[PDB]
């Protein structure tokens, strides 16, 4: 109808509010860099294995992702990229030969809902898929060209989960203990230490139901492997532990705000902080002390959020991604401080700045250890893209 | 290169890329451009930034103390929810400018719906 | 034989006007309709009695600011709509729906510019795009594919502009800038199968596109026949009619007069000729002229306004019949004329931004 | 003030409504190297010229002559057909482009003098549409390998000689027929070499040489092949072979 | 030379930046008090010191000064009624967007009426009273949007809940003015019983 | 004659949709009108011009024949 000439204005719109975003940065930045993906994806990770050599200052960085595709036949892709991580500089820093390089293929049916690795192991990864069953691949094992037949080797794959799911979360304490949150309203847990090779096949040690709601959001508390906590679109966050024979009886359950909640985060350097967004534009958090009460509330974002991040070697900061093609950042050490009337029309002095230079889609966002201030990106239009934010914005 | 420029290594003769504005949609919004701009008096009034509003009252309420109370409406028809108002303030809000960045989130499309204009605007695919 | 002036029109943009075509895609009681192509604006026309003529939809291009001069009637063989396919000087093809009252397709590759569109007689799908890159580009517009095409190296050594479609559609024709005469039948065995996979294709079928096809071999060639610019070439069952820039219309069959069209052979160059119709002060081109739907009677505008009629009966050139029609006001040049699909209305174009109706004394 | 300058035709002097703000977008960038810069960026659809106000500053601006304006996102997105063109629903396959713009911060600069200079890219992938080496049509992402149109000969080529054998009025139809068939393959597979001719002829027997035997062309063949035999390309022991393969 | 198409030709990008001006001015492309060329605002330190755990105390005062809800029930009074047959009055209820739904829902319910004769003149008698329970519900208001107040026979609506926890009414005086399809209107009070 | 009334024929068998007049348009009220005026008494009219969609400017090559070969001339 009316919306089909409206959006069909948008493009138009968004192509030169993205093409001023484009001609913002250079002279208010430091590094932007990007690249065009093939097909689309949904899980974005940086690979944690970085390997620096010592003089060339391109810093070499890898990525793990998933592939969604219309009709054809979906993989997985492990990326890499080597980044200038000196200063002293103006290819421009290195080389002209280039400086991201992929080749890395192994066959995925489906798409690819949440594929993560285990902490402590990478090679052992679960993705989630719109099939029942958890894909499980190794790198190591799996060679990095596609297998011409196109017959993949998920072995040891993971089940229990009879629909798909968002939200792979492995123990980050315990290993091969994974949380799966699909469309059974259940939670589901394996203990692959003590699984050995069984047909391929892996069903869930434990199963965990407790909303009635569609489970869309699960993930160990990442302080302690006896807690654990599940979110569902029951608009109401399920907080979890460990010895639950009523695997329907969770150990915390409050609302939190008044829209579908699908994400959570919990401070990493403060045992008692949890902070969560929602699709109505809140992003709030909460303190351990109060279940029911919620420290402060940030309803600044404009569309969905479900991918929030407690940004590393960092406490006072935390990054999220929104379905508005816009990321955001606040800060915690300045909830409603002291701050200029010029700043007042620009925001609260706790908020920070807005990325989402984005010309598609983009709800993933993800970094990897040592590297706090460096984000991959993944649209549906093939796009990948890496940028290193300013410091005198900071100090 | 080493020797690489800042982002302006084209000539001053080169062929056009093409833009990629089309004139429908800027005739479509020069008349959405002007037909706020009269209701809401943006860029007349508020110099393109700042609406302004003419009250309207709907009840009245009145306290024990000194303080008697007036609900206002305003006529732009894209306003702020109603508030009540003492005779004191009452006689001045008759033409009352709001810029638009204290205008509360709710106001994001009531000046216009396709000032964020939704793209997807349904659940097709997650 | 009988046709007077009792209506005429005039615009405001005074660029030189172009070609109109009446809405022969019509029913004997419909409102028949014609249209009228600007520079960069299209629009139309009714035509009403009493000489009353109502302006009908009208559009402009200011995007893309070059001459559009060339358009075909379209119909949906479908949903039983009519509309009209128009290209310019960039080689875009823009189909219009006036029920749509938009115009959305893609048709783009093109090499320099159009100068021709015309569609099949039968089908009204598929239209005949004409090009001065001396290549014949054809497109599938339901299907929005690129039909086979002519002449990318066997073609006329000079711009091509003219064509023309027998009722079959069974040949296609070629009449290059150079006075060459090239013909390619429709009928060939290859031809006819790319016809049929152009409507069967699917995005998601495959990752190849429609393979094209490259012809360029013509039935038929001559030279000796034009000594001055042509610009008009028509069909008449085995005939070739043509017009030149040499204030002589012509009509010929190759080889002897027994030799049957449908058999032809490229290397052949014989013609033997039979028409001679001679007119004055039209030897420019940007001349093009309008034939009845019954292929009967013709009107052929002259730069100074006049018109030139002479019947294609059992009366021929032979004896000429002569009718020198003309308007005192205009003056300036006709680029195109148009008799509708009866006989009645006939529409005259005057260079000056302005028409001028004709209406048959039947 | 904001001059506006049309070659010298038409001058539309714009004063500076108060300082240190923008004309258009009007932010409250407070200090003229931030505002100049934000007129530079917000506004680079225009070009920009700073002039030396006798005490303050002065602008002179026109338009941008080649402003890079343009889509950003797939080329193809206008290529394909319209309501289909911009859906903006489902998976599109894009080849791969990687680009830099912002490496390092040195060699670009502020203070006063660098406005003043002024009005006074790690680019790599499939970057732009290509486009078909044969129709000249944008070529689709999921065919690159196959649109390579390269082989050893165009079709119409093979029609050409053709026309050129049997233009010839004093040749016959059996020696014609053969000949084409002959030139044809040559090209076909591109053998250059004595020993590449004779492992053309062992090649044209066997596999379209049955076609000959169809065609039943074989007295002006043996000729041919003599023909050959004399010409230093073929030796006897060749010969034989397409003579036995017929019977 | 004439400037009628000169300015245009400016005109044409500034309709352009005159749409995305207003565009940004609600939703901007990024934060411009982070910008290196105005970065003179926030002059705090970055103070990543500030202590967190006390908020969870400071946020417990924080709580115990913010909640909030409507005094015992509603109720209120009425007196005379002058326009061009009884009258009806509504309370309605509305909640919040979801992911799926493109807007709120809202419900309504009654709460009470009398039976006002056909436009009654000024000194009526001595008239009568509306009662309702505690009908508004804070913990359904925690999920869903502030509730509202309707008057029906000519019709007019106001808004008993605020977003900011606080209530809009006390006892006192009021008038109230209708709507059709001064002007028409009515006069009532409330009370705390 | 014989072909032509066939092609007539076919035409006598599909139905044809009439023409259909602009109107106002609410989002389009101040669309640019140009006006027609007649060389002879009829009245002139004044009708506005929608614009079509944007066109991809492509740059302009010349017909030819793929050729991977060298020939002497």
């Amino acid at each position: 109808k009316e919306a089909a000439f409206d959006d069909a204005v948008e493009e138009r719109v968004i192509n030169e509010e993205y093409k001023i975003w484009k001609k913002n940065t250079p002279f208010l930045y430091d590094l932007v860099m990007t690249h065009a993906l093939e097909w689309p994806s949904l899980t974005a990770q940086w690979l944690p294995d970085v390997t620096r050599p010592e003089g060339k200052d391109f810093s070499i960085h890898r990525l793990v992702l998933g592939t969604h595709t219309s009709d054809e036949q979906n993989h997985l892709v492990i990326a890499s990229v080597q980044l200038p991580n000196d200063d002293a500089q103006f290819g421009g820093f290195g080389s002209v030969s280039g400086k991201i390089e992929i080749e890395i293929k192994i066959n995925h049916e489906g798409e690819v809902n949440r594929a993560r690795y285990m902490p402590q192991n990478p090679c052992i990864i679960a993705t989630k898929t719109p099939s029942s069953d958890v894909l499980v691949f190794d790198y190591t094992k799996h060679p990095s060209k596609p297998d011409p037949s196109g017959e993949c080797n998920p072995d040891l794959r993971l089940r229990g989960h009879q629909k798909e799911g968002y939200g792979l979360s492995w123990n980050p304490n315990l290993s091969g203990h994974l949380l799966s949150a699909s469309d059974d309203h259940t939670i589901c847990l394996w203990d692959i230490s003590a699984v050995p090779k069984e047909g391929k096949v892996v069903d869930a040690k434990t199963i965990f139901t407790g909303h009635t709601a569609v489970v869309e959001d699960v993930s160990w508390h990442l302080l302690h492997e006896s807690l654990f906590g599940s979110v569902a679109d029951d608009q109401k966050l399920m907080i979890w532990d460990t010895r639950s024979n009523n695997t329907s009886k969770p150990s915390h359950s409050v609302d939190a705000h008044t829209a579908e909640v699908n994400c959570l985060s919990f401070n990493p350097y403060s045992e008692f902080i949890l902070a969560t967004g929602s699709a109505d534009k809140t992003v709030a958090l909460w303190d351990l002390r109060n279940l029911k009460l919620k420290l402060h509330s940030f309803e600044s974002h404009k569309d969905e959020i479900f991918q929030v991040q407690w940004s590393p070697h960092n406490e006072t900061i935390l990054a999220s991604s929104g379905t508005d093609r816009r990321l955001n950042v606040w800060d915690l050490s300045k909830i409603g401080e002291e701050q200029s009337p010029e700043d007042a029309e620009d925001g609260p002095p706790e908020l920070l700045f807005i990325h989402g230079g984005h010309t598609a889609k983009i709800s993933d966002f993800s970094w990897n250890p040592n590297e706090p201030w460096v984000i991959c990106s993944v649209s549906e239009d093939n796009i990948m893209q890496v940028w290193q934010m300013a410091e005198n914005i900071y100090n | 290169n080493k020797r690489r420029k800042l982002k302006n290594k084209r000539r001053r003769s080169l062929p056009r890329p093409h833009d990629f504005f089309d004139a429908q949609t800027l005739d479509a919004i020069r008349h959405r451009a002007i037909c706020f701009n009269l209701s809401a008096h943006i860029e007349s009034l508020g110099k393109g930034h700042s609406v302004v509003f003419h009250s309207t009252v709907i009840a009245k309420r009145k306290e024990d103390s000194g303080k008697i109370k007036l609900l206002l409406h305003w006529m732009p028809e894209d306003i702020l929810p109603d508030v009540w108002v003492n005779e004191s303030e009452r006689h001045q809000l008759k033409t009352k400018v709001v810029h638009l960045s204290k205008l509360p989130k709710d106001t994001a499309l009531l000046l216009d719906p396709n000032i964020y204009r939704t793209m997807p605007q349904k659940r097709l695919k997650r | 034989y009988s046709f007077k002036c009792v209506n005429s029109l005039k615009e405001d943009h005074n660029q030189p006007l172009f070609g109109v075509q009446f809405n022969w895609h019509s029913k004997e009681g419909d409102p028949l309709v014609f249209a009228t192509v600007g520079s960069n604006r299209v629009t139309l026309y009714e035509c009403h009695s009493q000489g009353e003529i109502r302006l009908l939809q009208s559009y402009v291009d200011a995007d893309a600011d070059e001459n559009f001069y060339t358009c075909a009637w379209t119909y949906d063989s479908n949903t039983s709509h009519p509309l009209l396919a128009v290209a310019g000087s960039r080689g875009i093809i823009r189909i219009i729906n006036p029920i749509t009252m938009q115009c959305i397709k893609h048709y783009v590759g093109h090499g320099n510019a159009i100068n021709e569109l015309k569609f099949h007689p039968r089908d009204p799908n598929l239209l005949l795009s004409v090009s001065k890159d001396h290549a014949l580009r054809l497109w599938n517009i339901q299907t929005d594919t690129l039909v086979a095409i002519f002449g990318g190296v066997e073609g006329h050594r000079d711009e091509v502009l003219s064509a023309d479609y027998d009722l079959l559609g069974e040949k296609i024709m070629s009449c290059g800038m150079d006075h060459s005469l090239k013909l390619w039948r429709i009928n060939s065995k290859r031809m006819m199968n790319a016809i049929k996979e152009s409507y069967d294709y699917n995005p998601n079928k495959t990752n190849r596109p429609f393979i094209s096809q490259k012809i360029h071999f013509p039935d038929f060639s001559t030279r000796d026949i034009h000594r001055n610019y042509v610009d008009c070439v028509r069909w008449l069952g085995d005939l070739i009619l043509s017009k030149s820039c040499e204030n002589a219309i012509v009509c010929w069959k190759p080889g002897k007069m027994e030799d049957d069209i449908d058999k032809i052979k490229p290397s052949e160059s014989n013609v033997t000729i039979l028409g001679r119709f001679d007119y004055s002060q039209c030897d420019i081109w940007y001349m093009r002229f309008s034939m009845d739907f019954w292929q009967k009677m013709l009107a052929l505008g002259n730069q100074v306004g006049k018109l030139y009629v002479w019947d294609l009966e059992v009366e021929d050139p032979h004896k000429a019949k002569c009718t020198t029609l003309t308007h005192h006001k205009c003056g300036a040049a006709i680029r195109q004329t148009s008799f509708s699909r009866d006989s009645s209305i006939l529409i005259a174009v005057c260079d000056d931004a302005s028409i001028w109706r004709w209406d048959r004394l039947r | 003030f904001y001059q506006f300058l049309y070659n010298n035709n038409t001058r539309q002097q714009t004063e500076a409504r108060d300082d240190l703000h923008c004309p258009w977008c009007t932010l409250n960038c407070r200090k003229l190297y931030s505002l100049l810069k934000h007129l530079k960026l917000c506004h680079s659809r225009f070009i920009f010229n700073y002039v030396y106000h006798p005490k303050g500053a002065r602008i002179d601006v026109s338009i941008n002559e080649c402003y890079d304006g343009s889509y950003a996102g797939n080329p193809q997105d206008i290529h394909r057909q319209p309501g289909f063109a911009f859906s903006r629903n489902g998976p599109v396959k894009r080849t791969p482009i990687t680009h830099i713009l912002v490496c390092r911060p040195k060699r670009t600069k502020a203070s006063m003098s660098e406005f003043l200079e002024s009005e006074d890219t790690y680019s790599s992938g499939h970057n732009r549409l290509y486009f078909h080496s044969d129709t000249c049509l944008p070529l689709r992402p999921q065919e690159m390998e196959v649109d390579s149109e390269d082989e050893k000969d165009p079709e119409w080529l093979r029609e050409k000689t053709i026309t050129q054998i049997e233009e010839f009025s004093d040749v016959n139809e059996g020696e014609k027929e053969v000949m084409k068939l002959w030139n044809l393959h040559v090209m076909k597979h591109g053998f250059i070499a004595d020993n590449q001719m004779n492992h053309a002829c062992m090649l044209f027997v066997e596999n379209y040489g049955q076609k000959i035997i169809k065609k039943n062309l074989c007295r002006n063949f043996m000729l041919h092949l003599v023909s050959m035999h004399d010409f230093n390309l073929i030796s006897i022991m060749s010969i034989d072979k397409a003579v036995t393969k017929l019977r | 030379a004439d400037h009628e198409l000169f300015l245009q030709a400016f005109e044409k990008p500034t309709q352009i930046y005159r749409f995305l001006r207003t565009r940004n001015l609600i939703a901007p492309i990024f934060l411009h008090r982070t910008l290196t060329y105005m970065s003179h605002r926030n002059s705090r330190t970055n103070i990543k010191r500030k202590t967190f755990k006390v908020d969870d105390m400071l946020s417990k005062v924080e709580k115990m000064k913010g909640e909030q809800e409507s005094h015992s029930h509603l109720q209120l009074t009425f007196t005379g009624f002058f326009h061009k047959v009884t009258l009806e009055v509504l309370l309605v209820k509305v909640c919040h967007k979801k992911r799926k739904d493109v807007s709120c829902p809202i419900r309504q319910v009654p709460t009470g009426k009398k039976q006002v004769p056909l436009n009654p003149d000024l000194n009526q008698t001595k008239p009568s009273l509306a009662v309702s329970s505690n009908e508004f519900e804070p913990s359904n208001s925690h999920m869903v949007k502030s509730y509202s107040l309707l008057f029906r026979v000519f019709v007019a609506q106001m808004t008993v809940f605020d977003k900011n926890r606080r209530l809009q009414l006390l006892d006192g005086e009021y008038e109230v003015a209708m709507q059709e399809m001064q002007g028409p209107t009515l006069q009532f009070t409330l009370r705390w019983t | 004659l014989e072909r032509t009334e066939i092609l007539n024929q076919e035409w006598k068998q599909r139905r044809i949709q009439p023409v259909h007049i602009l109107t106002s348009v609410s989002s389009l009220r101040g669309t640019r009108e140009c006006s027609v005026t007649s060389d002879l008494d009829f009245p002139t009219q004044v009708i506005p011009l929608k614009t079509l969609n944007a066109v991809a400017s492509v740059p302009i090559m010349y017909s030819w024949s793929p050729l991977q070969q060298n020939f002497m001339v």
